[PDB]
C-alpha cells in the first residue's frame, strides 16, 4: 500500500500499481533509493519549546525502524536526557544499531525533566526520529536524531538547555552560557542570536556572583 | 560584610517630605555594581518595596509612589538617601535601606536584562508619622 | 504528478550518503562511521525537490500503517519487495 | 502585596509543609521568583533564589519551585526555628521593573 | 491434491489477522497492538480449511529441517524466497 | 524444500516445484501468505497434563522462529512459569520481539517446578510455539502462547494452575478457586467445568480454615 | 575467467556444510548443532578450486567496503539481490 | 559492486555486470551459494605469534557479519581471552548467533594479556574472522574461529598458550604442557611438534619441582 | 478450643458391646460442620481408625469393623458415642474420640469431595478387656 | 497400618533425616498425605497437612512431599525432642472413605 | 656484571620502587630472567624467579617482569629490610650456556 | 636443607692452582638431577659465575676462565671441587659454592633444554691471594 515516486522526462511521478507502465524501467535494483528528508524543509518551526510540544508519550505501541540510504543535512538536530521527576529515564538508551543524525549544523540537548507516562516518546504528527541512517517511531535517549519523513524513489555546535515540565503542557527552558549561567529560552532567538547573547554575557564577566545559578531575563526590545 | 545602616528623625510630621539616609561601609552601594533600595514594613504588614536605584543612574519606583518618591546618592560619601514628599500617618512603617545583590546585574545592548535579587538588609528605622 | 500543496518549501537539498583502492577498504584502516559520507548540493529543477517532500508526506502515513501491521523491528526490505512486484506485474 | 500567599501555613516538627504563591505573568510567570525568611522581631533573610537555589547558610530542608503564574515554597521537615513571616517576589515587567512580594505567610510550628 | 487424512478436522476457521484516515495512523493517537486485529469466520466450502491443515502438518517438517541448517534466528524470508523462484523457473 | 498450497478454481492444490505451472499466477506479493493453526484443530487434547506430556527439555539446540500474517483463535493458550526445583529459572524470560498469542478464550497459566535438564523446553511433535505473530521451536517463559502448525500459501479469560513434577512422567497440577484453595485437577473437567467447581466452593464459603491451603479430591461420580 | 595470481594455493577442499525423515526431524528428538553437518573432498579439477580463492580475495575488498556502507548488522541478501538484478537486467 | 563467480563447461568465469550473458541459466535460488574458505589455503602461516600479529584494534568502526552455507574445514582455528594489562577484557564476549567454527583440526587457544586500545580487534589485511556460518569483521571474545574470506557463486584437539604484549609488537607467548609447566614457543614448531615436546616432558616426569611455573628454553638444534 | 473427652467403663468383659462416650464442649462437635472419629491404639501398636461421623449423619467405617462398629450422636447432649459388639481380647486398647478439622468439609452435588483431616485428639481412654 | 513406613529412622541432633510412606493409588496416590508427630506418652498432633503445610506451632525444620504412591516426611536439623512416633495418613477411595494411617515410624535422636 | 643494571635506587618506606635490567637477545631475549636479593653481610636469595614466580619465603610485594632484551624487578611498597644488592641473571647462549648475572643495584630505603 | 658447605685454605699463593672443596649433606648434588656451580664475589663487586656441573659429567664455563677453570665431583664422598689455575691477587674473592635447583634439568633428545636456575648458597670461604 506504499506509494513510490519515479523520475521521469518531465516530474516526479506518482508510480502507479494499478496501471502496468510499460515505459518504466528498472534494470537493477541499484535504481532504488530511500532518502530521508526534514519536516524543517516544509517550514516546521525548529526552536526547543515549540519543538518539544509535538512530541509526547504512549505505551502498549512498539517501535519500528526502517533504514535510509541517503539524505538531508539538519539544520536543527536534537538530542534528549530527560528524566521523571523522581530522578528515573523517560527514555531507554538508544539500542545497538543506532548511531546519531550524521550532519548538523546545531545540536540541540535538553538535560531536564518531567512527566513521561508511557515507554515512549512518539512524534504526534507521526513524523519520524532520525538516526544515522535508521528511521524510528520513537525517541531513544542520549542520541542526536532528526525530526522528518521518508521518500522511496527508482531512478558543527551543540546547545546546551535545562529544562522543566517537559512532558507538560506549561513547561520552561533555559539557554545554557555556563554552569551557573543562564538566560531565559524564548522563541524570537535563533541558534545564532541565542549564542550572542552567550557572547555578550561571556565576554563582560557579569556572571553569578553567588553560589547557585542565576537567571537572566532578556528584555523584549 | 557592607552595611547598610539608616537614619532620620524618628518623627516625621504630616505632609513634610521624610527623608532617610542610609551609610554604607565594607564595600560601596553608590558606585559600585549594585542596585539597592528602600522598602518598608508598617507594623503588622508585609513588605512593600519603595523604590530602586542602580549606581549609574537608573530607577524604579512603586507604582504608588511614582509621583511621591525621590532616591539618589553621593558617591563621594557613600550615603543614599530616600525622599518622599507629602508624608502621612499611612506611611507610618520601619523603613530600611537594603542591597540588591551586586555583581548580580545584566546591562546590555537594549534587548537585555538582569539576573539581579535582594540579600542585604540594614537595620530598619521606624518612622512616625504624627502631629 | 506529486504535488507538494502546504504553505513552505525548501527549493534546495544539501545531501549527504553513503553512495579508489587501498588500505582504506580495510576496516583497521579504513575512517570511522561519520567520515564514510559524501555530499553535495541540488537545486529544485522542474519542481522535483518539493515533489520529493510531498512523496514523503504520503508515505508516511502509509508506511506507518504498514509497519504498525508487521513483525519485523528492522525492516530494510520494501525496496526489494517493490523490485519483486515490479516484475511480478508485468511476468506474473 | 500582590502575590498572593495563604495569611498562614502550618504543622508540627518534622512535618513537610509548603507556602504557595500566586501573581500573574508579568511577575511569576516572568521573571524568576525568590523567597525570603522573616523570624520574629527581625528583617527577612533570602532563603531561596532563582525559584530552587539555597543561599549558603540556608539548610537542604528548604526547596521549592515555580509553575506558570504560581510558584511554592517548600520545608522538607518543619523545625522550630522556622516559626516565620515568609515571603515570595520576583520584578514585575507590566510597572516597568516593579519589585514585587507577596503577601506573607504566617508559618506556624505545632 | 492435499489431503488431511487424520481422525479429527475443525471444520470451520476463526480468524485473526493484521491485513479510513485520520489521526489514528500515528502511532501516539493509535490503538495499542492488542487491536489492530481484525476477525471472521469461514466455513470449509470444497474441503479447503481441512486441507490446509494437512499443508500445515507436511510443512512442519520441511520447515523444521529448513530452520536447523540456517543461521536466521528470525527469518521472514520464505514467502520472499518462493517469489524469485516462481519468476526464475519459467524466466530464469 | 518446503512445500506450498495453491487456492485452485477446485480445491487446495500442492504447489509442484518439477512441473512449472502455467496457469498459476502470482501479479503480486499480497497474494502471499502464512497463517498459524492449532493442534486443537486436528483434535489434539488441551488438559493440562496431557499438553505438558508433549513439551519436554533439550540443549545443544538454538531456538529458531518465523511469522504469520493471520491465523486461528485459541480455545486454549498457555502460559507457563515453571522453577527448576531449586528455585531457579527452567526458561528465560521471553526475549524482545515476542508478546503473546492474540485471541484466545481460556489461558492456562502454571505456576509450579519440575525437572528442566535443558536449555529449552521444544515441542516433542515438533509443533511450533505461537506468540502473537511468530512461531517458535521454544517455549519462552511468562508468555501466552498456542500450540501448532504453518501453512504458506498463494492466493477471555485466565484459568491458574499450580504444578509439582513439571519435568517427570509422575506429575501433579491443580485448579486454583483462592490462595488457600485448590482441587485436584482432573482430565474430565474441561475449562467451564472447572470453572463450575469454583463457583460452587466459592459461593458455599467451605473454603480453608486453617493458615495453610487444602486440596480437594472431586469425587469421580 | 577468475586467476589466483599468489605463490601459495592448496589443490583441495575439505568441506563441510549444512546442505531421510523419522523424530530426527523434531529438534526434541534430532542432534546438536555440531553434528548437522555433512562432508566431503574435492580435487582442483580444471582450475577451479584456485579461482575460487582468487573470487574471494576480489570479493573481500568489494564486500568490505559494501558493508561499510549499510545499516544491516547481520546480512543475509547478497545472494537474493542478485537473484533479483538477473532477472531485472533481462525484464525490467 | 561485489563479484561473482560462475560454474561454466570450461572453468569458474567472472560474472559480469555488464554484459548480459544469456547463456547463463538459473532456474532457482537453489543454485546459489556463499562459500567460507580460509586464508591457509593460500599458504598464509598459522603459527601463533606469526598471526596475531594480523590483527589489531580500532575504535569507531562498527562490527558487520554476512554467512555461509559451507565452507572449508580448517586445521589451525583460534579462541581468545585476551584481557588488558588491568584485568578488564579486550573484546566483548560474542553475541547471539554466534557460535564456533565448526571443524577443525587444532584450535590455538591463548589466555593473557596486551594492549587493547579499540573497541574490536579487526583483521588488518581485511580477512573475515570464521565463526560456525557467519563471516565477521571483528574477533569476538572466547569463540573458535577460522581467518579466512568468502566467494559467491552460481551453479580434534586444543592447544593452549600463554601470552603476554598480545597488542604489542615485541610479544611473547608459552605453549602449554602443564599448570607449572611451559616451554618458550618458537616458530619452527608445528602443531605436531609441540605435541612431541609435550609427550617428551610429561612422560619423563621431568616437571617444575617448586611451586611457580618454570619455562623451558628448546634447543634451536 | 474445643475438648473431646473419653468416658467409659474401663473394664469390659469378652463378648459383650463396649460403649464408649465422648463429651464434647468449647464448640459442637455433634451439630456443626464436622467430622469426628474413633481411632484406637493397642499398647505397643500404631493408629487404627474405628469410624468416621459426620454430623448430618454420614459414616464410613474400618473394614474390618463394619459389621461390628456403630457411631452415633445426641446433639442434644453434644455427646457421642461408640459401640463395638462382640468385643474381643484384641480389642485391648486405648479408645479415643477424635475431631476432624470442621469448616474443612465439601459436601457438593454428587462429583465433589472434602478437603478435611484430623487436629484435635481427646485424652484417651484404656479399655481392657478381661474376664 | 496399610501404609508402608519405615519400623524406624534416625540421626544425631541437627542432622537431617527423613521417615517414608508407601501405599496405592486408592489413598496416597489418590488424596494428599497428612502427617502426625506422636511423642512419647501422649497423642499424636497434626505435624504437616495437604503434603507440605504447616499447622500453626510446627516449626520450619519439618517439610514433607507426595509423589506416586510414595510420600515423604522430612526434618531438616533433628532436634532431641524430635524422638516420637511419625504417621502418614489419608483416606481410602477403594473402601469408600476409610481413613489409612501408616505403620508408625520410631524416630531416634542420637 | 653484563646486564646492565642501575648502580642504585631508592625510595622511602612504602614507596614503590624498581629496579631495571639490561642485555641481549642471547640471554634476556633468550632465555627468562631471574632475581636474586642480597641483604648487606650475607648471600644473596632467589627473590623472583622465571620472570614473576615468588620462592616460597618471598613476599607479596616483589613483582617482575620481561620484554624484550630488557627486564625489571619492582616493589609495592618498600620496606627498610629490603635495603640491598638485587641482581638479574640468566643462561648466556652465545656463550653456549653462561650463567651471566647483572652489575647488581644497591636498594636504599629511605 | 641441602648443604654446600666451603672449605679450602684461605691463603693461596699467586701462581699456584687454588682448589677449593665443597662437602654436601640433606641430598646429593653430586649424584642427583642437580648442577651446581662456583661463583665468587671480589669484596665490593657483584655475582660472577665460574662454572657449572651436571653431575652425568655436563660442564659450563665463564669465558674468561675457560682456559684456566676445571670443576669436578666424586660421588663417593659427595663433595665437589673448583680448581683455577695461575691464581692472581684480581682472583681475591669470597668464592661460594652454589646449587642449581634439582629436578629442574630437563636433558632431551636434542633439540631441548632446561628450565633450571639457582637457589641454596654456601657460607663463602674468603680466599686471599697474596705472598
Ligand atoms: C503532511 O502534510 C500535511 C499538510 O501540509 C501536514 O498537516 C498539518 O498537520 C498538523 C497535525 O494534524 C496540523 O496541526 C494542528 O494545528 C492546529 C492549529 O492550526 C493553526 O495554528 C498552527 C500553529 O500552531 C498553524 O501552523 C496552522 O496553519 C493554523 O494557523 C491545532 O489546533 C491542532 O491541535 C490539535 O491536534 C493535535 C494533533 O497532533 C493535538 O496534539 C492537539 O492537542 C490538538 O488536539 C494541530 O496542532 C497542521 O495545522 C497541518 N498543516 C497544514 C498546512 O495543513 C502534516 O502534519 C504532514 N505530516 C508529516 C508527518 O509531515
Ligand atoms: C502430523 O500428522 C500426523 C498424522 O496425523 C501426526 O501423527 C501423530 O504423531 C505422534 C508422535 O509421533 C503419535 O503419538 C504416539 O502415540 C503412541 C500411542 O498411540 C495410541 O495412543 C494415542 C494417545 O496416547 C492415540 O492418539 C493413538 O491414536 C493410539 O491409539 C505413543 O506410544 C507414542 O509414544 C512414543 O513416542 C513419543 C514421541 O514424541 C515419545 O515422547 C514417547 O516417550 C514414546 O517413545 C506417541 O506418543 C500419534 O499417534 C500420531 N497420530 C496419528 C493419527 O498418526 C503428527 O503428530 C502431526 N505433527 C504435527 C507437528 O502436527
Ligand atoms: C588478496 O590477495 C593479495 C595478493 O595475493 C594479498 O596481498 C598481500 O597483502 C599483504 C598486506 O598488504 C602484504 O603484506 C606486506 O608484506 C610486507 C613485506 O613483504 C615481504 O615479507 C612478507 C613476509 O613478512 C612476504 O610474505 C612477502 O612476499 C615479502 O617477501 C610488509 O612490509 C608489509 O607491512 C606494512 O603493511 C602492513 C599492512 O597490514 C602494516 O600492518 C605494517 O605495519 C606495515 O606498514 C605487509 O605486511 C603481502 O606481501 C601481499 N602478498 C602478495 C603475494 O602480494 C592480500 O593480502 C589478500 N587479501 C585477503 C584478505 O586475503
Ligand atoms: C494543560 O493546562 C491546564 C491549565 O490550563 C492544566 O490544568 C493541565 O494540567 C495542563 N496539562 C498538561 C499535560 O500539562
Ligand atoms: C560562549 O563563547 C565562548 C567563547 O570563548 C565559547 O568557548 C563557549 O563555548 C560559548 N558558549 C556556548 C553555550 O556556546
Ligand atoms: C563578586 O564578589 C567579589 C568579592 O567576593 C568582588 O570582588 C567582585 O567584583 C564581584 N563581581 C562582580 C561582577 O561585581
Ligand atoms: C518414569 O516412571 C518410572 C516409574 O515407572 C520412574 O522410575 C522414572 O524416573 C520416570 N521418569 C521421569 C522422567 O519422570
Ligand atoms: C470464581 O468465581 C468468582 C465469582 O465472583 C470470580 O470472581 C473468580 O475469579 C472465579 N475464580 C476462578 C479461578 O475463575
Ligand atoms: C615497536 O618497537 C619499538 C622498538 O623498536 C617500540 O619502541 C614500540 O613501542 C613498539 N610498538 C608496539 C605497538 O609495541
Ligand atoms: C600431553 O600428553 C598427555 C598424555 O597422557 C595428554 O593427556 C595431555 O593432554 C597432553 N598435553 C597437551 C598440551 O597436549
Ligand atoms: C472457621 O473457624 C471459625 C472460628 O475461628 C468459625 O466461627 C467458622 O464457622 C469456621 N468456618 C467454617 C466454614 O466452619
Ligand atoms: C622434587 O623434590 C622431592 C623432594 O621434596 C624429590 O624427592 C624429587 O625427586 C624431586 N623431583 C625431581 C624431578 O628431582
Amino acid at each position: 500500500s506504499i506509494p513510490l515516486g519515479v523520475i521521469h522526462n518531465s516530474t516526479l511521478q506518482v508510480s502507479d500499481v494499478d496501471k502496468l507502465v510499460c515505459r518504466d524501467k528498472l534494470s537493477s535494483t541499484n535504481q532504488l533509493r530511500s532518502v530521508g528528508l526534514n519536516l524543517e524543509g516544509n517550514g516546521v518551526a525548529t526552536d526547543v519549546p515549540s519543538v518539544t510540544k509535538r512530541w509526547g508519550f504512549r505505551s502498549g505501541v512498539p517501535p519500528k525502524v526502517v533504514n535510509y540510504e541517503a539524505g538531508e543535512w539538519a539544520e536543527n538536530c536534537y538530542n534528549l536526557e530527560i528524566k521523571k521527576p523522581d530522578g528515573s529515564e523517560c527514555l531507554p538508551a538508544a539500542p545497538d544499531g543506532i548511531r546519531g543524525f550524521p550532519r548538523c549544523r546545531y545540536v540541540h540537548k535538553v538535560s531536564g525533566t518531567g512527566p513521561c507516562a508511557g515507554d515512549f516518546a512518539f512524534h504526534k504528527e507521526g513524523a519520524f526520529f532520525l538516526y544515522d541512517r535508521l528511521a524510528s517511531t520513537v525517541i531513544y535517549r542520549g542520541t542526536t536524531f532528526a525530526e522528518g519523513v521518508v521518500a522511496f524513489l527508482i531512478l558543527s555546535t551543540t546547545i546546551r538547555y535545562q529544562a522543566t515540565g517537559f512532558g507538560t503542557n506549561e513547561t520552561e527552558y533555559l539557554f545554557e552560557v555556563d554552569n551557573l549561567t543562564y538566560v531565559q529560552l524564548e522563541s524570537r532567538f535563533t541558534p545564532q542570536f541565542l549564542l550572542q547573547l552567550n557572547e555578550t554575557i561571556y565576554a563582560s564577566g557579569k556572571r553569578s556572583n553567588t553560589t547557585g545559578k542565576l537567571i537572566w531575563k532578556v528584555n523584549p526590545e | 560584610q557592607v552595611q547598610l545602616v539608616e537614619s532620620g528623625p524618628g518623627l516625621v510630621k504630616p505632609s513634610q517630605t521624610l527623608s532617610l539616609i542610609c551609610t554604607v561601609s565594607g564595600g560601596s552601594i553608590s558606585s559600585g555594581d549594585f542596585y539597592w533600595s528602600w522598602i518598608r514594613q508598617p507594623p503588622g504588614k508585609g513588605l512593600e518595596w519603595i523604590g530602586f536605584f542602580y549606581y549609574s543612574g537608573i530607577t524604579y519606583y512603586n507604582p504608588s509612589l511614582k509621583s511621591r518618591v525621590s532616591i539618589s546618592r553621593d558617591t563621594s560619601t557613600n550615603q543614599f538617601s530616600l525622599k518622599l514628599r507629602s508624608v502621612t500617618a499611612a506611611d507610618t512603617a520601619v523603613y530600611y535601606c537594603a542591597r540588591v545583590r551586586g555583581g548580580r546585574i545584566t546591562l546590555g545592548q537594549g534587548d537585555m536584562y538582569y539576573y539581579s535579587g535582594m540579600d542585604v538588609w540594614g537595620q530598619g528605622t521606624l518612622v512616625t508619622v504624627s502631629s | 504528478v506529486i504535488v507538494n500543496a502546504q504553505p513552505k518549501c525548501n527549493p534546495n537539498l544539501h545531501y549527504w550518503t553513503t553512495q579508489a583502492i587501498g588500505l582504506a577498504w580495510i576496516p583497521y584502516f579504513g575512517p570511522a562511521a561519520e567520515g564514510i559520507y559524501t555530499e553535495g548540493l541540488m537545486h529544485n529543477q522542474d519542481g522535483l525537490i518539493c515533489g520529493l517532500r510531498q512523496l514523503a508526506n504520503e508515505t508516511t502515513q502509509a508506511l506507518q500503517l504498514f509497519l504498525r501491521a508487521t513483525t519485523e523491528l528492522r525492516t530494510f526490505s520494501i525496496l526489494n519487495r517493490k523490485a519483486i512486484d515490479f516484475l511480478l506485474q508485468r511476468w506474473g | 502585596s500582590v502575590l498572593t500567599q495563604p495569611p498562614s501555613a502550618s504543622g508540627t516538627p518534622g512535618q513537610r509543609v509548603s507556602i504557595s504563591c500566586s501573581g500573574s505573568r508579568s511577575n511569576i510567570g516572568g521573571n524568576t521568583v525568590d523567597w525570603y525568611q522573616q523570624l520574629p522581631g527581625t528583617d527577612p533573610k533570602l532563603l531561596i533564589y532563582s525559584n530552587d537555589q539555597r543561599p549558603s547558610g540556608v539548610p537542604d530542608r528548604f526547596s521549592g519551585s515555580k509553575s506558570g503564574t504560581s510558584a511554592s515554597l517548600a520545608i522538607s521537615g518543619l523545625q522550630s526555628e522556622d516559626e516565620a513571616d515568609y515571603y515570595c517576589a520576583a520584578w514585575d515587567d507590566s510597572l516597568n521593573g516593579h519589585w514585587v512580594f507577596g503577601g506573607g505567610t504566617k508559618l506556624t510550628v505545632l
